[PDB]
C-alpha cells in the first residue's frame, strides 16, 4: 500500500513497508492551535495507533487514503 | 586589508574592441567594490561602484561584474577617450586600491614632424646654449633621434622626454635637448638632427649653421 | 573609543527597519543557528512531575544590513546593541506547563563587522517529565523542551541546531539528581491551515536519574 | 556642480607641517561626508582619513598622531594638517567626496589633486627662453613654435599659450631632472601666414615658487 507521510518535506506518496499495510492520519492542537490549526502527522502503520484523548486518528487501506486535510485522497 | 591585483598591467587595443579588464583579491571582497578612472592632470571619474552599478553620467559601454575574489570592467566598444588608467578598489575591509590597467590604443603608422630650433639671445647671454628637437606625432613609439656636430655625433648632454598617447588622435610625440656651454656652442658650426622612425627607409634630417 | 561607537550605533540604525527579513531577495531563507544551553534544574515538583530549568536560548544569525568597515570607525571590530532594536527570527520555547510560551530576557547581542550576531538570553522554562516505566528501582524520568520560531515558517527562517546535545558546559550539578542522556533532534512539523509550508522545531529533551 | 578643488604648497621642507585646503561646491559638507587621499610615488593610493557629515573626524591608523582635518561649512572648505614630514610622504593629495549606504563608505567625486614633494632644496625660479625657426619654406597651414622653460624646482609647471586661443594645437612635454632641478618644453602649430603677420607669445605658470612669465619670439 502506498501512504501520504510527514517523514518527508514537502509531505510524499511512500511505499508503505511489509507488515505495516495501513496508512494513518493523527491531529492534535498543540501551542499554535489556533493560529495555525492542528498538528497533523501522516505515515505507515501495522495496526491502527493509540487515539489519546486530545490526539484525533484515523486509519485506512487504499492507495492515498490519508492526505492532509486541505488535499483531495486518492 | 585585502590586497588586489590587476590585470593586464598594460593593455594595447585599437577603437572598436571589447576589452575586459580583471582585479583578483587576496579575500572575499562580497561585491563592495569600485572602479575608477584616471586620465593625466585630471580629477579621477567613478565609473562603477557595488561591482555593477554603473555611476549616474557614466556611458552605457561600461559594465561590471563578479563575486566573492574576481571582478572585472569591460568596455564593450572601445573609444579613443577611453585612453586612461583603469583603477579597482575596494571598501569593506579598509581601502585598498589596486596596482593600476594602463589602456593604450592601437593606431595606424604616422611619420614625425619635425622642426629644429637653434638656441636664442636670452639664453646666449646666460653663458649657456641649448638647441632643441621636435617630433611631432607619430605612430608607433619606435622612435631614435641622433645629434650630429660638424658631422660627428655629440651624445653628452642630450636630455629626451617622449610623451603619453594623444586624447585625440592617437599619436606619440618627442622632444630632445641638447645642453651646451656659450664656449662649446661656437666652438662647432653645423648642426644637426636626424630622426630614424619606421614611416621611412631614411632618417629624416634638420639642420642649420652659423649663417 | 566610545565617539565612534556611538557614530556607528546611529550610522547602522539611521535607515535600518527591524520588521523586514534580512535579506537581499525574499525567497533567501535565513539561517538561524540554534542552540540551547541547560544552566540548572531550580525546582522539581513530583506530584506534578514539573521541574523548572534556568536555560539560555543561544542564537546565531547573519544580518547583511548590519555590516561596517572597521577603518571608518577607529579599528571596531564588534558592539553590544539592545536586541529591541533588531530584527529577530522570534524563536521561542513551547510545550511549557505554567505559561504557554516561555518569557526570554531580552539580553544585548553581540555584533561584529560582518554582520554576524550572538544573542543568548536567559530565560525560565517548566517542563512536562514523562515517568520512565523500563527500569526504576532507581526512578527515572524524560523532561523535553521545544524551540521554534512563532510565526516564521520554513520557507522563511530555518533554525539549525548547532550540536546533537545541549549545551552541558555551564550545567551546575545537582545533589540528588544526574542527566542520564540529552539530545537534540529537529523535526518538519504541519499544520492543518498549510499543506504545502512546513515549521520547523528543536526538541531537546534531558533523562533525569535520582542518585542512591 | 559637484566639484573640489585641492590646494597648497608643491614644496615643504622636511621635519615640518604640511597645511591643504579642500575648496568644495554644489553641495553642504553637513550632509556629505569628505574624505582625504593621496598617491605616493611608485605607490598605489592609501585613504588619510575623513570628516564625518556629523562634524567629527576618523583618521587611517598609522598615519593617526600626525593628521588633523577640520572643516568651515561657510567657507566650504576642509581643512588638513600634517605635522613631521619626510621623504617617504612625497605624492598627489586628494580630497573626495564620499557616498553612502547604510554604514558603508565609498569615494563617489574627486578633485584634481596636489603634487607634494618633501626635500630640503630652494624654490628655484624658472627660465622661459623662446624658440623660432631659421628658414621659412612654404606659405602652408602648419608651422611649430615653442617654449623652452629651464631650471625650475619643485614640480609641477603649466604652460599657456597666448592666453588659451591655443587650445587643440600645443604640446606639452614631461620635464626631466638634470641636477636636482627640473626644466620642460612647449609647442604649438600655427598657419605659417599667422606667424609672420601676428605676433606669437607663451605665458608659463610655477606652483612651487608662485612663478609666471611671458615671452615673445624673436624671428
Ligand atoms: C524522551 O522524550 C523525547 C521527546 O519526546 C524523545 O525524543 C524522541 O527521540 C527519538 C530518538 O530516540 C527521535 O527519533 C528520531 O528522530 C530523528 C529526526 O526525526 C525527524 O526527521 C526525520 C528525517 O528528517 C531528515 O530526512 C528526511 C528524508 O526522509 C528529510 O525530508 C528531512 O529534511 C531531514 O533531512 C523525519 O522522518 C521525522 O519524521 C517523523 O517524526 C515526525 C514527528 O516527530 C512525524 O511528523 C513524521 O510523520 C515521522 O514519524 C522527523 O521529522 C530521526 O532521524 C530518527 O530516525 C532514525 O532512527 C530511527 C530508529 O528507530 C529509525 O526508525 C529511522 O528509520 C531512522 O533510522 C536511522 O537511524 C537509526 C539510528 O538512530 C539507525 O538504526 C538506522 O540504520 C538509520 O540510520 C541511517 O540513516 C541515518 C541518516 O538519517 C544515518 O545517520 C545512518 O548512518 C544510516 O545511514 C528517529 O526517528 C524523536 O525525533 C524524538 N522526538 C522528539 C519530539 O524530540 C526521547 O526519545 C525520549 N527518550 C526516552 C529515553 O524515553
Amino acid at each position: 500500500i502506498v501512504c501520504h507521510t510527514t517523514a518527508t518535506s514537502p509531505i510524499s506518496a511512500v511505499t508503505c513497508p511489509p507488515g505495516e499495510n495501513l496508512c494513518y492520519r493523527k491531529m492534535w492542537c498543540d501551542v499554535f492551535c489556533s493560529s495555525r490549526g492542528k498538528v497533523v502527522e501522516l505515515g505507515c502503520a501495522a495496526t491502527c495507533p493509540s487515539k489519546k484523548p486530545y490526539e484525533e486518528v484515523t486509519c485506512c487501506s487504499t492507495d492515498k487514503c490519508n492526505p492532509h486535510p486541505k488535499q483531495r485522497p486518492g | 586589508d585585502i590586497v588586489i591585483t590587476q590585470s593586464p598591467s598594460l593593455l594595447s587595443a585599437s577603437v572598436g574592441d571589447r576589452v575586459t579588464l580583471t582585479c583578483k583579491g587576496s579575500q572575499n571582497i562580497d561585491n563592495y567594490l569600485a572602479w575608477y578612472q584616471q586620465k593625466l592632470g585630471e580629477a579621477p571619474k567613478l565609473l562603477i561602484y557595488k561591482t555593477n552599478s554603473l555611476q549616474t553620467g557614466i556611458p552605457s559601454r561600461f559594465s561590471g561584474s563578479g563575486s566573492g575574489t574576481d571582478y572585472t570592467l569591460t568596455i564593450s566598444s572601445l573609444h579613443s577617450e577611453d585612453l586612461a588608467t583603469y583603477y579597482c578598489y575596494q571598501y569593506i575591509n579598509g581601502y585598498t586600491f589596486g596596482t593600476g590597467t594602463k589602456l593604450e590604443l592601437k593606431r595606424a603608422d604616422a611619420a614625425p614632424t619635425v622642426s629644429i630650433f637653434p638656441p636664442s639671445t636670452e639664453q646666449l647671454a646666460t653663458g649657456g646654449a641649448s638647441v632643441v628637437c621636435l617630433m611631432n606625432n607619430f605612430y608607433p613609439r619606435d622612435i631614435s633621434v641622433k645629434w650630429k656636430i660638424d658631422g660627428t655625433e655629440r651624445r653628452d648632454g642630450v636630455l629626451d622626454s617622449v610623451t603619453d598617447q594623444d586624447s585625440k588622435d592617437s599619436t606619440y610625440s618627442m622632444s630632445s635637448t641638447l645642453s651646451l656651454t656659450k664656449a662649446d656652442y661656437e666652438s662647432h658650426n653645423l648642426y644637426t638632427c636626424e630622426v630614424v622612425h619606421k614611416t621611412s627607409s631614411s632618417p629624416v634630417v634638420k639642420s642649420f649653421n652659423r649663417n | 573609543k566610545s565617539e565612534h561607537e556611538t557614530r556607528l550605533e546611529a550610522k547602522l540604525f539611521e535607515d535600518y527597519s527591524s520588521v523586514v527579513r534580512p535579506v537581499e531577495d525574499h525567497r533567501e531563507i535565513v539561517q538561524v543557528t540554534v542552540g540551547l544551553q541547560l544552566i540548572q534544574l531550580i525546582n522539581v515538583d513530583e506530584v506534578n512531575q514539573i521541574v523548572t530549568t534556568n536555560v539560555r536560548l543561544k542564537q546565531q544569525w547573519v544580518d547583511y544590513n548590519l555590516k561596517w568597515n572597521p577603518d571608518d570607525y577607529g579599528g571596531v571590530k564588534k558592539i553590544h546593541i539592545p536586541s529591541e532594536k533588531i530584527w529577530r527570527p522570534d524563536v521561542v520555547l513551547y510545550n511549557n506547563a505554567d505559561g504557554d510560551f516561555a518569557i526570554v530576557k531580552f539580553t544585548k547581542v553581540l555584533l561584529d563587522y560582518t554582520g554576524h550576531i550572538t544573542w543568548t538570553p536567559p530565560a525560565i522554562f517548566k517542563s512536562y517529565c514523562e515517568i520512565i516505566v523500563t527500569h526504576f528501582p532507581f526512578d527515572e524520568q524524560n523532561c523535553s523542551m521545544k524551540l521554534g520560531t512563532r510565526t516564521y515558517d520554513g520557507s522563511a527562517v530555518a533554525i539549525n541546531p548547532e550540536s546533537d546535545q545541549p549545551d552541558l558546559s555551564n550545567f551546575m550539578e545537582s545533589g540528588e539528581w544526574v542527566i542520564k542522556e540529552a539530545r537534540g533532534w529537529k523535526h518538519w512539523v504541519f499544520y492543518s491551515c498549510c499543506p504545502t509550508t512546513p515549521y520547523l522545531d528543536i526538541t531537546y529533551h534531558f533523562v533525569m536519574q535520582r542518585l542512591p | 556642480e559637484v566639484q573640489l578643488q585641492e590646494s597648497g604648497p608643491g614644496l615643504v621642507q622636511p621635519s615640518e607641517t604640511l597645511s591643504l585646503t579642500c575648496t568644495v561646491s554644489g553641495f553642504s559638507l553637513t550632509s556629505y561626508s569628505v574624505s582625504w587621499l593621496r598617491q605616493p610615488s611608485g605607490k598605489g593610493p592609501e585613504w588619510m582619513g575623513r570628516m564625518w557629515d556629523d562634524g567629527g573626524t576618523v583618521y587611517n591608523s598609522g598615519l593617526k598622531s600626525r593628521l588633523s582635518i577640520s572643516r568651515d561649512t561657510s567657507k566650504n572648505q576642509v581643512f588638513l594638517k600634517m605635522n613631521s614630514l619626510q621623504t617617504d610622504d612625497t605624492g598627489t593629495y586628494y580630497c573626495t567626496r564620499d557616498e553612502r549606504i547604510r554604514a558603508i563608505n565609498w569615494f563617489a567625486y574627486w578633485g584634481q589633486g596636489t603634487l607634494v614633494t618633501v626635500s630640503s632644496a630652494e624654490t628655484t625660479a624658472p627660465s622661459v627662453y623662446p624658440l623660432a625657426p631659421g628658414t621659412a619654406l612654404k606659405s602652408n597651414s602648419m608651422v611649430t613654435l615653442g617654449c623652452l622653460v629651464k631650471g625650475y624646482f619643485p614640480e609641477p609647471v603649466t604652460v599657456t599659450w597666448n592666453s588659451g586661443a591655443l587650445s587643440s594645437g600645443v604640446h606639452t612635454f614631461p620635464a626631466v631632472l638634470q641636477s636636482g632641478l627640473y626644466t620642460l618644453t612647449s609647442s604649438v602649430t600655427v598657419p605659417s601666414s599667422t606667424w609672420p603677420s601676428q605676433t606669437v607669445t607663451c605665458n608659463v605658470a610655477h606652483p612651487g615658487q608662485q612663478h609666471q612669465r611671458w615671452t615673445r619670439k624673436l624671428c
